[PDB]
RNA sequence: GCCCCUAAGCGUGUGCUAAGUGGAAAAGGAUGUGCAGUCGCGAAGACAACCAGGAGGUUGGCUUAGAAGCAGCCACCCUU
RNA sequence: ACCUCGAUGUCGGCUCGUCGCAUCCUGGGGCUGGAGCAGGUCCCAAGGGUUGGGCUGUUCGCCCAUUAAAGCGGCACGCG
């Protein structure tokens, strides 16, 4: 509600095409599509911005308004700037490397693990223990980051594992 | 993950949400994770 | 704000005026949040700075013999008052006007004699 | 545990529980009282448990009034005997409580604390009840 | 940053300041000498050091004023305070001694004049279970 | 000491049946017997009556507009309900426009005794006599610095001008006693 | 147990007026 | 009783139901939802969000190898 | 004591199985006063397995070797 009632500032170099409930956006980073909820109506204001409107104030519409608004906001923001999640590793003997387009991690396992970069996403590395994923779909980027994080079991006694950029995990202490 | 018919917040910054079909409480302290059942 | 806040702020400013050697009023409307650091952070230690609404300064200024400042409350009011020596605070407020060119000066009060923008400058330099 | 010092009749006929409490409805001594809503017997064991819980939750101060005293006896037949014999001996004492009657009252000054104590007490009773203020 | 009430004539007390500041990485050898050379002048008044941590692990102990709570002990003559406030007394203190301790504590208390400087110690004595006469 | 206005319509049918029928729609019956006068069965709004009560109730005075006929009455009892809290039936008596009346009034303690002491209000009501409008809605008793066992009776309460106490002056209204210890609490 | 529970609960139906034989 | 079996209405006006509750059940737990009755605040800019602060006496004594604001009781204060 | 005394043969052991998980293991997950092995607690999970002997009719129980296991119950305290 408080968010859905606000407009969506569309940048200059963006082409927004509304087709009923469906919507598509084209920008420098790529092209994305989306489908808005049926009880909500999307409209392109005279200033190019996008606005979602609800005909009633029921719980369904009140919950879907801000959801769809933030969805279209992230959609239009990705094509222009894209999302990038940086991650770092901690623990002696842990290493990560970029092989072609996939990633290879060695985190103490008897064998190394491989993660194949799916479509619409890319990986990069700045240090043997510091890498970063990039993409357009925030959902896909977050899913890939969560997978790379849960790769290893969460070890609080020593923090050995994967961590996000500004991650702050709890740490216990072993007296012996 | 305590599983009892009754659940209440033991932490200080806890929210009680309603999941798919069960209630839950959320706080950083993993010892306070409770589910109704 | 709440009525409890309105009632506690007036008492706070009364305590400020009764425990401080002097107080200078300025206009702080026009600054963002990021300024408040280079603001209070380095001033609240030795000096002190407070801000409130106009409706509270009228009730707070009716305690001491500063009735002459009734007509000097035009616009928002932000009060500054030192805990020790006032010459440093006076010099700071005087140089801030020429550094920012946005803090309008109106005057102050000394020994019950209200000073204007020209009278306060005769003592700010000494 | 409370118990009558002496009774005129050793055995009774299960005093009926019905109607609405005629007397002892409004709090008189304390400031915050517990008023029941379901008619059912209350045992001296439950009364003592609630009293101990209240005394433990309220330390170094406060006072508690108990407007109910267990005086109605209730027998318990032999362990595994057959049906038909002299009525068993009284085995536990209860007090017929009707809805609307206050059972316990508190004088602890801090509201929140008195309410929490009354909650911990009612949680020890076998019937539903609520809190009332003077 | 932390301020403890460590005795003046004593040197290297482990319980109070053993792991308090030593764990932060500040040495104690030169600290003992710097404390003794400054406390040998008085030899009769406790001095609380305001431990100020630094980035380069340096240390410049702040020679603050003595503590009012402990100076109340010397004013009353007994080292162990009372057990209950406004219920028991230990001894009587003189207004001249109160003004003297206030003057010595001028550089620590938030007071402005001798009146408030002594009234703060009077309130401390009230909270501890002692009154000024 | 300002009368509170309220409307009321003469009831056309009495009995438990009519009473329940009126209560179902948010109304309350009442009687206006008065002083040796012909009683009148009236019906008032439950919400308005409850509002007036929670505002200045507990024997408050009232003004009845019975078909345009003004009357000044005073309440004698409520008897809301054993379980619930609703005005099931009220009773009113005409005040004769200034006649001296005796009625119960609620007392309240406002103060703070010594730290190691607890206060107990043994009686909440006091029999006070006064005019129709001068009837005080509440009485206040203060406590400060008193020691244990300082029994404050009804006679020690300060009453406004024109007010009188009908109950004997020996009624112990407030009793302060040393803070009961854990042993005193567990030996009850 | 369940058999008797169901036999007693099926009496609550609004088609028999809340009465049935053998409880 | 009126959708099929199963003869009769997939009858009409206003509301509730997301759980197949309808088509078993308790103590207790619970930011589910609709109505009405109250109270705090709120364009004098309400709450969340954001940002700066969050001391001196003092480590209040008692208690303690030990309470410093945060195992325990007492009161629960003055300055800025 | 509601059918059953003009008959429903009662406990163990052998053969034979069937079904539930309030799960002994195998499988997965949460919290641990989980440094690791080895443990404690909870949730889901019955596809599979759940030994051979001495005492005593025995059920049960103790003991000897092991075993990831030597599980709890219903089926007329299963099966004449
Ligand atoms: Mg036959
Ligand atoms: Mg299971
Ligand atoms: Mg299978
Ligand atoms: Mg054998």
């Amino acid at each position: 509600s408080r968010i859905g009632k606000q407009p969506v500032p569309v940048p200059s170099g963006v082409d927004v095409t509304i087709n009923g409930q469906n919507l598509s956006v084209k920008g420098p980073k790529g092209t994305l599509t989306l489908d808005v909820a049926e009880p909500i109506s999307v409209s392109r204001a005279e200033d190019g911005a996008i606005v979602v409107t609800r005909p009633d104030d029921e719980r369904r519409s009140r919950s879907l308004h801000g959801l769809s608004r933030t969805l279209i906001a992230n959609l239009v923001t990705g094509v222009t700037e894209g999302y990038t999640q940086k991650m770092e590793i901690f623990g002696v003997g842990y290493r990560v490397q970029l092989k072609g387009q996939n990633l290879e991690f060695a985190l103490g396992y008897s064998h190394p693990v491989l993660i194949e970069a799916p479509e619409g996403i890319t990986f990069a590395v700045e240090s043997p223990t510091k890498f970063s994923v990039s993409g357009i779909d925030k959902q896909k980027v977050g899913q890939i980051s969560a997978v790379i994080r849960r790769l290893r079991r969460p070890d609080p006694y020593k923090g050995k594992g994967v961590r996000y950029e500004g991650e702050q995990i709890r740490r216990k202490v072993g007296k012996t | 993950m305590k599983v009892n018919p009754s659940v209440k917040p033991i932490c200080d910054k806890c929210r009680v949400i309603r999941r798919h079909g069960r209630v839950m409480v959320i706080c950083s302290d993993p010892r306070h994770k409770q589910r109704q059942g | 704000m709440a009525k409890a806040d309105k009632a506690t702020a007036v008492a706070d400013i009364a305590e400020q005026f009764k425990a401080s050697t002097a107080t200078v009023v300025t206009e702080y409307r026009g600054l963002t949040v990021a300024n408040l650091a280079e603001l209070r952070r380095a001033l609240g230690d030795s000096a002190t700075y407070t801000v409130a609404k106009n409706t509270l300064v009228k009730r707070a200024a009716s305690e001491a013999g500063i009735e002459g400042l009734d007509e000097l409350f035009a616009g928002p009011t932000a009060i500054a008052f030192v805990k020790g020596e006032a010459v440093d605070a006076a010099k700071a407020i005087k140089k801030f006007a020429k550094d920012n060119k946005a803090l309008v000066i109106k005057g102050g009060y000394m020994d019950g004699k209200a000073l204007s923008v020209a009278d306060v400058e005769k003592i700010a330099d000494l | 545990m409370l118990i009558p010092r002496k009774v005129k009749h050793r055995k009774q006929h299960h005093p009926e529980q019905r109607g609405i409490a005629s007397g002892g409805t409004s709090v008189s001594f304390g400031d915050y009282g517990i008023q029941a809503l379901e008619h059912a017997y209350i045992t001296n064991r439950q009364i003592e448990s609630a009293r101990i819980a209240i005394n433990r939750h309220i330390k170094r101060g406060g006072k508690v009034w108990i407007n109910i005293f267990p005086d109605r006896p209730l027998t318990k037949k032999p362990a595994e005997t057959r049906m038909g014999s002299g009525k068993g001996s009284p085995e536990w004492w209860v007090a017929n409580v009707k809805p609307g009657r206050v059972l316990f009252e508190l004088s602890y000054p801090d509201e929140k604390t008195a309410r929490d104590a009354l909650t911990r007490a009612i949680h020890k009773l076998p019937i539903k009840a609520r809190i009332v203020t003077r | 940053l932390i301020k403890l009430q460590i005795q003046a004539g004593q040197a290297n007390p482990a319980p109070p300041v053993g792991p308090a500041l030593g764990q932060h990485g500040v040495n104690i050898m030169e600290f003992c000498k710097a404390y003794n050379a400054a406390t040998e002048s008085q030899r009769g008044n406790v001095i609380p050091v305001e431990i100020t941590v630094y980035e380069d692990r340096s240390f410049t102990f702040a020679l603050k004023t003595p503590p009012a709570a402990k100076l109340l002990l010397k004013a009353a003559g007994v080292q162990k305070g009372s057990g209950e406030p406004h219920k028991t007394k230990v001894a009587k203190v003189t207004w001249d001694q109160v003004r003297e301790i206030a003057e010595t504590k001028k550089a620590d208390l938030n007071a402005n004049d001798i009146d408030a400087a002594a009234k703060i110690i009077a309130g401390t004595a009230r909270s501890m279970g002692i009154t000024v006469e | 000491n300002i009368p509170n206005k309220l409307t009321a319509n003469v009831r056309t049918r009495t009995g438990k049946g009519a009473s329940r029928q009126a209560r179902r729609d948010g109304k309350v019956p009442a009687v206006l017997y008065g002083h040796g006068t012909d009683p009148q069965h009236l019906e008032l709004n439950a919400r308005d009556f409850a509002a007036v009560l929670r505002s200045h109730g507990t024997n408050a005075i009232l003004t009845l507009d019975i078909e345009g006929t003004e009357q000044l009455a005073l309440t004698k009892a409520l008897d809301v309900h054993p379980i619930r809290r609703n005005i099931q039936h009220a009773d009113l008596l005409v005040v004769q426009r200034g006649e001296k009346v005796t009625v119960e009034v609620t007392v309240l303690v406002e103060g703070d005794a010594t730290p190691g002491t607890l206060v107990t209000q043994d009686a909440n009501t006091i029999e006070i006599e006064a005019e129709a409008l001068s009837i005080p809605e509440q009485l206040t008793v203060s406590v400060e610095g008193v020691e244990a066992g300082t029994q404050i009776t009804a006679g020690q309460i300060s009453l406004p001008e024109g007010v009188n106490l009908i109950s004997d002056p020996e009624l112990l209204v407030v009793n302060v006693v040393e803070a009961p210890s854990a042993e005193a609490l567990e030996e009850e | 147990a369940k058999r008797g529970r169901k036999k007693r609960d099926r009496k609550h139906s609004k088609a028999n007026h809340g009465k049935r034989p053998n409880a």
